[PDB]
């Protein structure tokens, strides 16, 4: 019962085994502030240089990484004629573009892949995750990145900060246990996916819509019942940049829209088998989180909680 | 060749005495049912809940409870959802089920949550003197009523055990 | 609000289980069986025999909490599978009429099979009394492992004399 | 059990209540061959005359009659072209005719139905109920019934019908006739019990039909109608019923009807083209009923727990 495990139990548990620390978050930004201002740097000296901004733009710039952070994302925002359509070519002239303004490294460092650019250091901290986003001057720094996907890092940035607002810490915390919970229904079931930018959505309107995030139980369960019961099937459109009006029609069965782009659907890959994943581990962690609430004894109540955060999670 | 029986290693102990902690532990699992009902359809509310599980402790402790079922009813029958907890001794490897898979989605707009007890042969034959001591405790009298009917047929979906008891729970479904 | 069975309408106050009452019971299981045996090819008449028999020695023991009787496939319980559970009479008694076995369902690899698991007052009984109960058992049974269910369990009709019971649950295909 | 009611307490419960007692149907026989003498006689005095034959064409005619037969069935043939097309004319033209050919019956007890003709005997007697045919002289005495469900012309032979019953009666001399009239008594229950509830006793006798020609049992009362039960049971009545007395298989064209039982006389005339999937649903959940009382009544403990399992299936009357 909560007697056993309440939410102050899920707060420190969070920080002990869920959060990125902040002494990591603290070195990885540093790395990358490394490369930012190295570009700017070298950026001054040859204006014509075609990589013209380096953003943090994953989970650790929204606040919202998890323990698990295996690299940092960044953009790096090309322009010109020079720059490729394809995005082997790209990366390939990512790659070189990022090898010219980093001359203490090797070039052997700096190595591509299929959607991005990787930049490694030997033995010394995370690897940094290089997207390229083709610029051509749109205002709020909107790109694109096999069509082109138009975005704004800057706006997607803007979105979540102004739902922290709404929520200092809750929100944040909240998106990191959905997302830790999620990544252990992964591992548990097999064709279970859920991106990490969706759970932000949902959680996104959900504290719109008026769900108090400061009992970190209830905020699961009403993301877990939100799950359930919509069944995915309600679209999610956020008014932060456009009127819900932009959207028009849309044959996909999951609807959740990116607040920068209107013709984005988030959950646009995402079919009937995926959906029924989702609710039915939602289902299952409703059930455990309730089961837990009424456990007679501390064992039952952390064994059902092990059902939504696994065996790291003891009470 | 194709006649088999349960292990015989496989039986749990069969001399087990029910207490206390064996009714607050099957007690705890319907408290869950009922909260996943609300979450869904909205009843039964917390403070009910919590006088269900007080009542549910009283009744298994004594053996009185013959079966008991919560959930929605139009005129004089259930609908789903509504749950049936039937009490019966523990077999074989004694089923212990977690609670919860109540279905959502389905239609309650005319009926109101409802809740119906039918006591035990043990209870049946009790003196009122042993009565009066045993239910001290309820946090509330139940009233005689007729007995309800079903619309749908009844899903046996879980066992909870406890004490060398069991809790045989079915659910109500409709028709389609 | 909160409501209870009426205390009239509960059951005669009492009733001693007789070989009497194991017999209506075995007989409704019997039917049950040979409407199976009508729609599905199983199993035989004279088998029928030899369940019912077995019954009866079981329930007039009190030594049965649970047989189930059906078909397999792979090797769990397919639709249609009969399962009935010991108990003690509850409320008003529902004694219904055998019967309701769906046709038409798809048995095409399965075999059939009866599992039985023992009550409390079975394993409870000594070595003496076991042999004693169980004197005039047609058949004997093996260990073996609880199969698995392909489908759901529907609870759908009681039994009941002497102041006990007999619920049955059958599996249903997903649907 | 069977030890309380078995093949034999069917048997005789059959004699007592069901079967049509042979000296009322020889009387019924003999009203009906009074009126089929008097048309020959007539009509050999006047050849011009419409009516051409008068057939015994229903239960009686099949040996196949329940103690409760309300009246006499035979057909009338009517050929030439004064008859007029619309179905009362039909009937008005009908009664007229009759009136003619048996000048000695009071007129107002000659008196047209919806889709036949009633012929009243004062004295002692059931009424004979006539049917149209309409006749051109092919043979077999083939030509367009009127149907008793909605007056639609049935192109037929009703002689022909006669002989399909007969060979099956051979086929099993007095079981099938037996197991019929069982099935119809129980039908008849059931109509007064349920609501949605038909079941054309030509329809009963052709699902039996078929039943024997594919090797059913008839000798043992129970099993016969546990196998009639449990075939509409599982085939839901959606199997095709098809007899090659009369022309090949191949002769029958496809059919959208819900029920399909062909008239074993003509390929296109399913006799059960009227039936609707709640009149199906009406009889499957009865034969599942029945189904379920007659195996309940072979392990039934007692002689009451047997009797009252089988008066689900053949009602108050059946005593044991
Ligand atoms: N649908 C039909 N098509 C052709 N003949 C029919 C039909 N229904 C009834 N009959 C005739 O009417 C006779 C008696 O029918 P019943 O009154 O059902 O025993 C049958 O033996 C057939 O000759
Ligand atoms: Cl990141
Ligand atoms: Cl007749
Ligand atoms: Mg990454
Ligand atoms: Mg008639």
């Amino acid at each position: 019962s909560t007697e056993h495990v309440d939410h102050k139990t899920i707060a420190r548990f969070a920080e002990d085994k869920v959060n990125l620390p902040k002494v990591k978050a603290d070195d990885f930004r540093e790395q990358a502030k490394r490369l930012q201002n190295k570009l700017e740097g070298y950026l001054s000296d040859h204006p014509d240089f075609s990589l013209k901004r380096m953003i943090p733009s994953g989970s650790l710039a929204k606040g919202t990484a998890l323990r698990s952070l295996n690299d940092i994302d960044v953009a790096v925002y090309i322009s010109g004629s020079d720059a490729p359509q394809d995005l082997r070519g790209l990366l390939d002239y990512l790659a070189d573009r990022l090898r010219k303004a980093f001359p203490n490294f090797s070039p052997d460092q700096v190595k591509p892949q299929t959607y991005s650019v990787t930049v490694s250091f030997r033995g010394s901290g995370l690897d940094v995750d290089i997207v390229p986003v083709l610029y051509s001057g749109l205002p709020d720094w909107r790109g694109h990145l096999g069509s082109f996907l138009e975005t704004s890092i800057p706006l997607h940035l803007d979105f979540i900060k102004a739902r922290k607002r709404a929520a200092p810490k809750h929100f944040a915390q909240v998106v990191r246990l959905a997302k830790y919970w999620a990544r252990l229904m992964k591992q548990e079931r097999p064709n279970f996916r859920f991106k990490s930018f969706m759970i932000e959505l949902i959680l996104a309107k959900l504290l719109d819509n008026g769900v108090d995030f400061s009992n970190y139980p209830e905020a699961l369960q009403a993301f877990f019942s939100y799950l359930v019961s919509t069944e995915l099937r309600e679209r999610i459109v956020f008014e932060d940049n456009y009127p819900a009006s932009k959207i028009g029609t849309l044959s996909d069965l999951v609807q959740i829209i990116d607040p920068v782009n209107p013709v984005n659907n988030v959950a646009r890959l995402y079919t009937q088998s995926n959906v029924d994943a989702i609710i039915d581990a939602a289902m299952d962690a409703g059930d455990a989180i309730d089961a837990a609430f009424y456990a007679p004894t501390k064992q039952l109540t952390v064994t059902y909680w092990q059902k939504v955060f696994g065996s790291s999670f003891q009470g | 060749s194709h006649h088999h029986h349960h292990h015989e290693n496989l039986y749990f102990q069969s001399n087990a005495t029910f207490s206390v902690t064996h009714a607050r532990h099957m007690a705890a699992k319907v408290a869950t049912d009922l909260r996943r009902m609300q979450r869904f359809y909205g009843y039964p509310s917390d403070a009910d809940i919590e006088a269900y599980e007080e009542e549910l402790v009283v009744f298994l402790k004594a053996g009185y409870l013959g079966e008991v079922s919560y959930g929605f009813q139009k005129n004089n029958n259930w609908i789903e959802p509504t749950l049936r907890y039937t009490a019966g001794d523990l077999l074989g490897s004694g089923t212990d089920d977690d609670p919860g898979k109540i279905r959502p989605g389905k239609d309650v707009s005319g009926a109101s949550f409802y809740s119906f007890m039918t006591y035990s042969s043990k209870y049946l034959n009790a003196t009122q003197s042993e009565k009066d001591t045993a239910l001290k405790d309820l946090p509330f009298k139940r009233v005689g009523a007729q007995s309800p009917g079903i619309n749908g047929y009844l899903e046996n979906d879980k066992t909870y055990s406890a004490g060398g008891r069991s809790l045989t729970r079915t659910s109500v479904r409709n028709f389609v």
